[PDB]
């Protein structure tokens, strides 16, 4: 009964940022639409296709 | 350009599945029938290029070589059939096959719009010809000239691997076309210098440039008949091809950067002369008379003026012929008493007359005898050189008088005086061999009649 997990009802304010985190650096760009062809495919020196 | 390519492919299967009776005779009317196809790309426009495709081209500089390239297959093909007679079938259709790997590859080589895939091409002609050289040689010293050959000729050409590669990352395309329009000038830098040494030493140990010429003596001489029928046809202009094709890219470093191998090629071509006046192999005279032809053309490249470039096509032209011819001729002497010594055999004037003859127009083409083309590309180039510097015709007139001595000393050592006594096995020459120097004699003087064909470009 003792190591029972119990609710405390507290009036102090959740903290916002407990470990004071700084702003988290901007994600790279996420993706695109649809694929396409390559334009001449493989530009592979002599390589047509 | 593919209406040559895949006949040229398809001989292959062609001779495999022939009958052991039927490859020679197969392989020279297949390869006839190419070349008389290959005779179409003569229709050259006056200003653009033949642009079949994306990755094969052909100007009024690819077109000749690629119709001698078709025609001298057939000839190689009758020359090589004497001494592989006792051969398996197995080699025979080997050694059929290697040449006409040689012979596709040097058409796609003479018709790829890509620098790099020129390069690929023009390197993969390496393997067929140690091949040849190192397994159907005759002496024990084919061996070592292989290797000299083909050392000499990747040491020259990596570099230019590298500085195309560079080159493509840097202008972005290799293409002959773009990289012709999209021209721009070098400057005097160490960097451009280098490059322009790596793009111009790979061609110049092709065409044989005084001081890297010591493979070409080896490799005329231990190679058989056919071998050396290519490597003094179209393996040596090769070089030349690639060098008017790459010298757009390479100015105006070229004015400056010239003078070395101008001078070189114009020394070497007396150096190489002298030396043929006192040669004692047949061979290996011949081999140093391709050298001292071939100056002529390096020094017509490195000029750049309109003449040396026409001069420079008609040379490389006729000079492959006229060597081929010659080296035919001394294989049928080989083939007689067995021996290369030029001073073993004599007085053949008296029991081989029309072999004789064939030797005395062949030394007269080898000389430049108006109207021959030979003459009207070596005029040319000295017409072109002596605009460049009035100098230099006192070394073109001697270089063409030690050539015309030579060349006659030849006929005379050869086809002259009295017969060698104990020789007893020199029979009436066959009517294949006198038909191997007709088919080497008529197109060459036929072209005389239409020189336009055979003058580049820039005609």
């Amino acid at each position: 009964e003792l190591s029972k997990v119990t609710k405390v009802k507290t009036d102090r304010p959740l903290p916002e940022n407990p470990y004071h985190s700084r702003a988290r650096p901007e994600p790279n760009p996420e993706a695109e639409g649809d694929l396409k062809p390559a334009k001449h495919g493989s530009r592979l020196f002599f390589w047509t296709m | 350009m593919l209406k040559i390519i895949i006949p040229t492919t398809m001989l292959l299967p062609m001779t495999w599945m022939s009958k052991h009776n039927m490859i020679w005779i197969n392989a020279t009317v297949h390869s006839l029938l190419i070349s008389l196809i290959s005779l179409s790309l003569l229709n050259q426009l006056g200003e653009n290029s033949l642009n079949f495709s994306l990755t094969f081209f052909s100007d009024s500089l690819s077109a000749p070589l690629l119709v001698l390239t078709t025609w001298l297959l057939p000839l190689m093909l009758m020359a090589s059939q004497s001494h592989l007679s006792k051969e398996t079938t197995t080699r025979k259709k080997l050694y059929i096959t290697m040449l006409i790997l040689l012979q596709l590859f040097l058409i796609m080589t003479f018709t790829a719009t890509e620098l790099i895939l020129f390069y690929i091409l023009f390197e993969a002609t390496l393997v067929p010809t140690l091949i040849i050289i190192t397994r159907w040689g005759n002496q024990t010293e084919r061996l070592n000239a292989g290797l000299y050959f083909l050392f000499y000729t990747l040491a020259g050409s990596l570099p230019l691997l590298v500085a195309l590669v560079y080159i493509q990352n840097t202008t972005g395309s290799l293409n002959f076309l773009i990289i012709h329009y999209w021209s721009h000038p070098l400057s005097n830098s160490w960097s451009n210098i280098f490059m322009w040494l790596a793009c111009i030493m790979a061609f110049m140990v092709k065409m044989p440039l005084y001081g890297l010429h010591l493979w070409l003596p080896k490799a005329h001489v231990e190679a058989p008949i056919a071998g050396s029928m290519v490597l003094a046809a179209v393996l040596l202009k090769l070089g030349g091809y690639g060098m008017m094709r790459i010298t757009t890219i390479l100015n105006p470093l070229t004015n400056y950067m010239a003078y070395p191998f101008l001078m070189l090629s114009m020394w070497g071509m007396i150096m190489t002369s002298s030396i043929c006046l006192r040669q004692t192999d047949l061979k290996s005279l011949i081999a140093y008379s391709s050298v001292s032809h071939m100056a002529l053309v390096i020094v017509a490249i490195m000029i750049q003026t309109p003449w040396s470039f026409m001069g420079a096509t008609a040379l490389m032209i006729a000079h492959g012929l006229t060597s081929s011819m010659l080296f035919c001729l001394a294989n049928t002497n080989y083939e007689r008493v067995h021996s290369r010594t030029m001073i073993l055999a004599r007085g053949l004037q008296t029991l081989l007359p029309l072999m004789a003859t064939w030797w005395l127009m062949a030394s007269l083409t080898n000389l430049a005898l108006p109207p021959s083309i030979n003459l009207i590309g070596e005029l040319f180039i000295i017409t072109a050189s002596f605009s460049w510097s009035n100098i230099t015709i006192i070394l073109m007139g001697m270089n063409m008088m030690i050539t015309a001595l030579y060349s006659l000393y030849m006929l005379i050592t050869t086809q002259r005086g009295k017969y060698t006594h104990h020789i007893n096995n020199i029979k009436a020459s066959f009517t294949r061999e006198n038909a191997l120097m007709a088919l080497h004699i008529l197109p060459l003087l036929l072209l005389t009649l239409n020189p336009k064909m055979i003058l580049g470009p820039l005609y």
